[PDB]
């Protein structure tokens, strides 16, 4: 019985291996060998947001490329302009022990969550001129690491419970539980269509769940310890991680293969984020040793390295239009690159 | 109940192991035609002009 | 503001005032002691909170000292991915049982439950986040352990103890146990304290530490020490 | 959200007098403050404008040196002391609520107005009254005597209805933006000193007085205002 | 009957050829301690310490010409110099001391209140203020006379301190003195000796409570009295470094009316050295990591 299913799974690990290996005519670096490089990525400093007295750990853009939020453990939940570096809002929060904040994309919300298991949703646009909290998700058995706004009035959230949720906010209740991680969920990205979604997390594993159906689509392995960041490749058909081990790896979604990884030799730092360009030409990475690194995408070259930061890098975001990247720290700053 | 768990392991595995897949030549053309597709509308490959750019 | 219209200069105003209330949001927060709660199983923390589900946070006033006293035993989660985010804390309260010493914990009958107590202590003792954070170590239900160790000697969790089974010698061979898992010696200290259910002097006890703590602190801010 | 002007009635020329405005039911202290008077020719004329901290003041200049416009935000009251009156002070005194911040709507809720009797950039809208019948488009023009187009790609043109015995209502914020509770069949559009309000369809809530204002510099002017008349 | 200040008629040539090498010493060492010093706290920022550097910067700036005017008996350096080379050493010895008392008094306040900008940058504004209006009879009283010196045979010009009423010269010494010395050695020593009753009040504090291991005892033990090394030699530095100048002028006062020739004219050139070379131990004792 017992035995028999775990035999089963094992010759199911072992065709999966031998059906991605058939699969795997070509390396991306025999076919990107011949590709002109880009060069030289030098970016420069331009807007520096001062005013967190704590570490910052979570940052978010909106959909109009201009305004910011941040999260930070004073127990503020900061909107910026980002243009003129005015705060438009400042909200603070019931519980200090903020660890994630999202951005609704209508703009109307901002969300946030950390150890207190519950993620608290804000409405910005009421009559009597201040921010109120709309609803407060308690569900959740563990911290909350990540949370994302889908547009039909519905959330993504994980925690450290192992498991993620599908929320519909205005009821108040959850509407689908992703199970099936052996380890905490530590970051979530959510596909161009919000239609499918990539979670990695602790067990040094990432999986792909459908937020229609519940279920999980295909799981990718491969990194060596734990998962900090995920993002999707800008065409929806790939995505990448950072991890603990100091590697960034590029995984495909219809080969089901890893396909580059984006490491260097005096790198020893983990990765604490990562995001793509517009273009999807350019791969950014924030790290321990308190830098950021641009890597070519598809030559796993280091185009550039972002400095001046005194502590490590928590968060990093590139806009919508591509115009810019922003960068938070536990030094209390915000930095906008260009 | 391990063995509910393993056969959740093992269907769960039903849902991996019979799935179409492509070759990784193919994704990596399509990734080299999308990202060269979209090349002159990337402000940070190519950076964009003073006198466009947001920020200074 | 030569540059902006009226609704600009308006929203710059209402920036500078918010970064008004952030300053005096954070004066105030500076002037409150934040306190960090560990323990094992059982090791008496309900009754060090009650002297003085998520996180859990309790607040008191003594001596006009506002203290912030933060409880994390109810996360059932891996450690080194929140416990960074209690870097900065004035001091580690840590709580021991000494009744522990002839039990096991019911996970695995073979361990001992005071050598987790050890394992626990000397992984905070030792780790990254907390090289310069003091410790408060509280060794409690002192009044059930003088009575009973006539009956269980030490060696039953201690082989190598030499000595007499009677409160007064076990109680120093504990401390010393606990003072010498620390190995950053000069920058930690350790204060240890023996209390009961039926003491009343713990919260004087954490506010001479704190003081005391707080007291090098500034020593050492300003090149004094 | 709720604002109640008192302290009017009649008093005699040459004496002082005070008005007060009750704030009810939204955050006082976050919002800035307008005195807008309306004199019994139905023009709308701005009076005075205090800030959310108190730490900036502006009057026109009709009532500079007379009136002292002053705020009291534990008791969420304006007040307005009025001193030297003249036969050019009568007139209902609206109170108005506005807030800045990137996307805000500055002139959204007005108060009731409280009625007082005593015993620069010119907004052109040429059309006095448009003779209208229900369920046809309507446009009303409104011309400005400098370009309200600013530097940092806003601006500074609004649109607010008056219908009779109501107080102004705002519709349009910053030229091309409808106000909340707002129907979409308004609509703003223009360029430079030129401005269109156009309506699809009226029906017998779009009957009254429509002026347009700018606020791209103090003080702030309203146009004459254009009537659409049944 | 005129005490030269920086002039004598000088056993030839090697009293000049080691003054011309102690001088230099003392300049090098302490505008490179100060400098670095300076530069240290640049990337760990206090706000006063920093001052303490300039002030000191600048007292140094002053070595190479009291060295110029005693490599000749004459002072060949003009009227102007003679109002300034003077001014620009009281004025930075009274700046010194003053932060020295004001970093003594945050140092204690900050301790006992058991832990802003506008009081720095009003506390600079004082001390710079109150050491230039204090120095002023430092920079207008000067006067290049030939007093034909005893033992030149000739008129040698000496840019002396003519003071033309005697009343003025007592009244603002005893008050220089008092307001610049005195006060902020009292200041000082109530503000440390105030840190160690708070450290030892502490230290009885967490004794009775029985919370300090035998083994440990001894690390409390070193720990005190590291602390109280400390605070002892910048209780005592103070007043061993600053001391003989102020002795210097009240003698230099009472020189008057006494007469013993109790000052000789080479003496003050030593003392003036001897209080150079304390800005070669203020970037040490100030800024101690070892
Ligand atoms: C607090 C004093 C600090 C000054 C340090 C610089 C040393 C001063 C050297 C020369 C200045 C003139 C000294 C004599 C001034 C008083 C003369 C007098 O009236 O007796």
């Amino acid at each position: 019985e017992l035995d028999q299913l775990r035999q089963e799974a094992e010759q199911l690990k072992n065709q999966i291996r031998d059906a991605r290996k058939a699969c795997a005519d070509a390396t991306l670096s025999q076919i990107t060998n011949n590709i002109d490089p880009v060069g030289r990525i030098q970016m420069r400093t331009r807007r520096t947001l001062r005013g967190h007295l704590a570490k910052i750990y979570a940052m978010h853009w909106g959909t109009d490329s201009r305004l910011l939020v941040s999260a930070s453990q004073d127990g503020k939940l900061i909107i910026w302009d980002s243009y003129t570096t005015n705060k438009v809002h400042a909200i603070p929060l019931r519980s200090s022990w903020v660890m994630t904040c999202a951005y609704a994309p209508s703009g109307n919300y901002v969300a946030c969550g950390g150890l207190d298991n519950i993620c608290s949703i804000y409405n910005l646009k009421t009559r009597e001129g201040n921010v109120r909290v709309s609803r407060e998700l308690a569900g959740h058995t563990g911290y909350l690491s990540c949370c994302r706004f889908l547009d039909d009035n519905q959330i993504v959230t994980s925690s450290g419970d192992t498991t993620c949720a599908l929320w519909d906010i205005e009821t108040g209740q959850q509407t689908t539980t992703f199970t099936g991680h052996t380890g905490d969920v530590m970051s979530l990205s959510l596909a161009p269509d919000t239609r499918l979604f990539v979670s990695g997390a602790c067990d040094a594993s990432a999986k792909l769940w459908d937020v229609r159906e519940g279920m999980c689509r295909q799981t990718f392995t491969g990194h060596e310890s734990d998962i900090n960041a995920i993002c999707f490749f800008p065409n929806g058909n790939a995505f990448a991680t950072g991890s603990d081990d100091a590697t960034c790896r590029l995984f495909d979604l219809r080969a089901d293969q890893e396909l580059m990884t984006y490491s260097h030799d005096n790198i020893i730092c983990g990765i604490t984020s990562v995001s793509f360009s517009k273009s999807g030409r350019l791969l950014l990475a924030g790290y321990d040793d308190f830098n950021c690194n641009v890597w070519d995408a598809l030559k796993a070259d280091r185009a550039g390295v972002l400095a001046g930061h005194d502590n490590r890098v928590s968060c990093l975001g590139v806009t919508d239009d591509g115009m810019a990247v922003a960068t938070g720290s536990w030094d209390s700053f915000l930095k906008i690159w260009n | 109940a391990s063995i509910a768990q393993a056969r959740k392991l093992v269907e769960q595995l039903k849902m991996e192991a019979n799935i179409d897949r492509i070759k990784v030549s193919k994704a990596a053309a399509d990734l080299m035609a999308y990202c060269e597709a979209h090349a002159k509308e990337d402000p940070l490959l190519t950076p964009v002009p003073a006198s466009e750019n947001p920020f200074r | 503001g030569c540059t902006l219209s009226a609704e600009d200069k308006a929203a710059v105003e209402r920036s500078k005032m918010i970064d008004r209330n952030l300053r005096e949001d954070g004066e105030k927060a500076a002037r409150e002691v934040k306190l960090l709660l560990l323990g094992a199983g059982e090791s008496g923390k309900s009754t060090i909170v009650k002297q003085m589900t998520g996180i859990v946070e309790t607040h008191f006033t003594f001596k006009d000292l506002h203290f912030k006293m933060f409880d994390v035993g109810g996360q059932r989660s891996e450690r080194k991915k929140w416990i960074h985010c209690f870097e900065g804390v004035t001091a580690i309260i840590f709580c021991v049982a000494l009744s522990d010493y002839d039990l096991v914990l019911a996970e695995d009958e073979e361990m001992n439950r005071m050598h987790e107590s050890m394992k626990l202590f000397d992984s905070i003792c030792n780790n990254k986040w907390f090289t310069d954070t003091s410790i408060i170590l509280f060794l409690n239900k002192k009044d059930l352990f003088e009575e009973k160790i006539k009956k269980s000697p030490l060696t039953i969790c201690y082989p190598e103890y030499a000595g007499s089974n009677t409160y007064e010698e076990a109680a120093a061979y504990i401390q010393c146990q606990f003072e010498d898992l620390n190995k950053r010696k000069d920058t930690k200290e350790i204060y240890t304290h023996f209390t009961c259910a039926t003491d009343t002097k713990n919260v004087q006890f954490v506010f001479d530490a704190v003081t005391d703590v707080i007291i090098k602190n500034n020593l050492k801010d300003c090149g004094l020490f | 959200v709720q604002l109640v002007e008192s302290g009017g009635g009649l008093v005699q020329p040459g004496g002082s007098r005070k008005l007060s405005c009750s704030a009810s039911g939204f955050a006082f202290s976050s919002f800035g403050m307008h005195w807008v008077r309306q004199a019994p020719e139905k023009g709308l004329e701005w009076v005075a404008y205090i800030s959310s901290g108190s730490g900036t003041i502006y009057y026109a200049d009709t009532v500079k040196g007379r009136f002292t416009i002053s705020r009291d935000d534990p008791k969420n009251t304006l007040f307005l002391q009025m001193t030297s009156l003249r036969s050019e002070d009568t007139a209902m005194y609206y109170c108005v609520r506005s807030i800045y911040y990137y996307g805000s709507s500055p002139f959204d809720f007005w108060g009731q107005g409280t009625t007082l009797t005593v015993s620069d950039i010119v907004m052109t809208q040429a059309t006095s009254s448009v003779p209208v019948t229900p369920g046809e488009s309507v446009s009303i023009s409104c011309r400005s005597s400098k370009s309200l187009l600013h530097s940092n790609g806003n601006t500074y043109l609004y649109w607010f209805l008056q219908r009779p015995g109501q107080s102004p209502q705002l519709l349009i914020y910053r030229m091309s933006n409808l106000a909340s509770g707002v129907p979409d069949r308004f609509s703003g559009s223009g360029s430079g000193t030129a401005f269109t309000l156009t309506i699809s369809r009226l029906e017998a809530e779009d009957v009254g007085v429509y002026y347009c204002m700018q606020h791209l510099e103090y003080p702030l002017t309203f146009g004459a205002g254009t009537k659409l008349e049944l | 009957t005129r005490f030269p200040f920086f002039s004598d008629v000088k056993h030839r040539l090697v009293l000049a050829a080691v003054e011309t090498t102690v001088l230099v010493l003392i300049f090098a060492v302490s505008l490179l301690g100060n400098v670095c010093a300076l530069v240290l706290v640049a990337r760990r920022r206090a706000c006063l310490v920093l001052n303490l550097f300039c002030a000191d910067l600048l007292f140094i700036s002053a070595i190479p010409l009291v060295l110029a005017v005693r490599w000749t008996e004459a002072w060949l350096l003009g009227p102007v110099a003679c109002h300034l080379l003077f001014y620009v050493m009281t004025l930075s010895g009274s700046v010194t001391i003053l932060t020295l008392a004001a970093v003594s008094l945050e140092r204690m306040v900050c301790i006992v209140h058991l832990q802003g900008r506008r009081a720095r940058a009003v506390l600079l504004a004082l001390i710079w203020g109150y050491s230039a209006v204090a120095a002023l009879p430092l920079c207008v009283f000067f006067r290049v006379v030939p007093q034909r010196l005893p033992g030149a045979d000739q008129e040698i010009s000496i840019c002396t301190l003519i003071w033309p009423t005697i009343p003025g010269e007592i009244s603002w010494d005893v008050s220089f003195v008092t307001l610049n010395f005195l006060v902020p050695g009292l200041v000082i020593v109530i503000s440390y000796s105030k840190i160690l009753q708070i450290t030892k009040a502490s230290r009885k504090r967490l004794t009775v409570s029985l919370a300090y291991s035998e083994s440990h005892q001894i690390r409390v033990s070193q720990q005190d009295f590291r602390l109280f090394r400390t605070l002892f030699l910048l209780m005592v530095s103070f007043f061993i470094m600053w001391s003989p100048i102020i002795i210097t002028i009240l003698l230099i006062l009472i020189q008057n009316f006494k007469q013993d020739l109790v000052i000789w004219p080479s003496l003050f050139f030593w003392v003036v050295a001897f209080t150079f070379a304390n800005s070669a131990l203020n970037p040490i004792l100030y800024n101690m990591t070892l």
